[PDB]
């Protein structure tokens, strides 16, 4: 709950700057609303890339920090700690 | 381009199909991705005679939990 809460106000924020960037050329604003054009199941999947240091993903440190510990507590529930 | 437009990033979406779509990516890419090695411990575990002389059996060798 939460998490997706975090997750969209700070998608809002991003489209928003996003949105208020579009001075110097198209080109880049293309691939830079791939993310909220592509269907919501591909955003989702593409946005928690951020296990590994791969870190496609745009989101941010501190969001990532809570699923980071919520899935180290999840897995010493588990019992796989 | 407005085609792809009017269809809503998941912002505005309702946050219950969002936790839905959250719960089934999480699943894809997290648990299901997540690997831990177990297999020769408990092959190894399995196959150990478990104190067979030391309780008494007064029997034939019985098979280990592997057998």
């Amino acid at each position: 709950d939460d998490f997706v809460a975090k997750l969209q106000d700070n998608q809002r924020f991003r489209y928003n700057e996003v949105m208020q960037a579009l001075n110097m050329s198209a080109a880049l604003t293309a691939r830079k609303t791939k993310e909220f054009r592509s269907p919501p199941q591909e955003q989702i999947n593409m946005l928690l890339n951020f296990k590994d240091d791969k870190s496609e993903c745009p989101c941010p440190e501190e969001i990532r920090d809570q699923l980071l510990d919520f899935h180290e507590d999840l897995m010493t529930h588990c019992g796989i700690e | 381009v407005v085609a792809c437009f009017r269809m809503a990033p998941l912002y505005n979406l309702p946050r219950h199909r969002a936790v839905n779509l959250f719960l089934q990516g999480y699943e894809k890419s997290w648990i299901e991705t997540e690997e831990h090695y177990f297999e020769d411990k408990l092959i190894e575990d399995l196959a150990k005679p478990g104190a067979e002389p030391p309780e008494e059996d007064e029997g034939t060798k019985r098979v280990d939990p592997l057998h």
